[PDB]
């Protein structure tokens, strides 16, 4: 919430009409942009000029290529980055440059000496490729300290529409039978945003424990989550569900 | 690293004998990004089918969104079927209208 990050991945061996390079851009829980090498275009997405970044994205997908050529070696490998910023407390914003190696992160960008630093050699060689790009370097430093704070707070401007966007739960709490003399209750909640959302249980007015409970997107950005408790059979009636989130007035009772 | 993924099977809206609703499978925390998804009609396989772009999480860890349009019956059993490197046979999760 309140922070603009970009998701980039590539991948040395992709499968055939797959591409190599792909990023997911955010604007807190809700993505707003898309891109891939295949197209080689930034798209829109989820109801959300546009030059800037079809082209900030072109030169880091020709960077996410170039390490997979002096990595050498057999692949296969897949390179994740994480590039961003966040509004904090004191209006300040905090930049985010963190690198994955096959799942582990072993890269950062260091705002100091203005360059991207790590112990593992795979880190050493990839750094030393980058540094060789015609200011690539400045342009991290430059996205990370000025760049991005100010997409960020102009997408704010431009888009409060979509940040604003409430849509309260719709809760359902059943009752099914498990392992032999017990039953489990679980609340599930419906098509709901922003994500955050609580769930507890309470017994005849008693504060219950909070169930074992996933938490998932729909094809729309809203989200959907559930919660479930084990219970003796014939306790449930005693049971209620309470949810808690921005989109109600007040906390909602569910009742069997 | 190599991580198995975790699926997570519903709807978008409560169940609702005879209206259009939505079908999800999500599928997350797996590593690497290389991924087969299916939706089951009781055993077969729907040519309708969409998802999201590819993201992950802070761990680095992937996740996928695989969604179809549709109309639940009364008698099926839907599920949607994963394979990917971690797993020795693809991993089958019905779903449950109450979850």
């Amino acid at each position: 919430h309140l922070s603009l990050l970009y998701h980039l991945t590539a991948v040395s061996s992709p499968a055939p009409g797959t591409p190599a390079f792909w990023v997911s851009g955010w604007l807190g829980p809700q993505q707003y942009l898309s891109y891939n090498s295949l197209r080689g275009e930034a798209e829109p997405c989820g109801a959300w000029y546009w030059e800037k970044e079809t082209t900030d994205l072109r030169i880091k997908e020709k960077l996410f290529l170039e390490a997979f050529k002096a990595l050498g070696g057999k692949g296969p490998y897949t390179l994740q980055g994480l590039l961003g910023c966040e509004l904090g407390p004191d209006n300040t914003s905090v930049p985010t440059a963190k690198f994955a190696l096959n799942g582990e992160e072993f890269m950062n960008f260091d705002l100091k000496q203005g360059t991207w630093g790590g112990d593992w050699p795979e880190a050493l060689a990839i750094s030393q490729r980058w540094q060789q790009q015609d200011k690539a370097a400045n342009k991290e430093l430059t996205f990370l300290l000025f760049s991005c704070p100010h997409r960020l707070r102009e997408h704010l401007e431009r888009g409060r529409g979509n940040l604003e966007w409430k849509e309260p739960p719709s809760m359902r709490l059943k009752a099914r039978p498990s392992s032999p003399g017990f039953s489990v209750l679980t609340c599930s909640a419906f098509s709901f945003y922003p994500p955050e959302l609580q769930l507890r249980f309470l017994r005849n007015g008693l504060a219950a424990g909070t169930g074992q409970g996933d938490f998932g997107p729909n094809s729309d950005g809203s989200f959907h989550a559930s919660s479930s408790l084990t219970v003796k059979s014939g306790d449930e009636h005693h049971y209620c569900c309470i949810v808690q989130h921005a989109g109600l007035a007040q906390p909602l009772r569910v009742e069997l | 690293i190599q991580r198995t993924p975790k699926i997570q099977v519903y709807s978008r809206h409560p169940a609702e004998n005879g209206k259009s609703n939505f079908l999800n499978c999500y599928v997350s925390g797996f590593h690497p990004s290389d991924i087969e998804v299916d939706l089951l009609k009781n055993g077969e396989r729907i040519e309708k089918v969409e998802h999201s772009d590819l993201s992950f999480s802070k761990d680095w860890s992937f996740y996928l969104l695989y969604y179809t349009e549709f109309t639940p019956t009364e008698k099926d059993e839907y599920a949607c079927r994963v394979n990917h490197v971690t797993l020795s046979q693809p991993k089958i999760v019905k779903w449950d209208r109450d979850m």
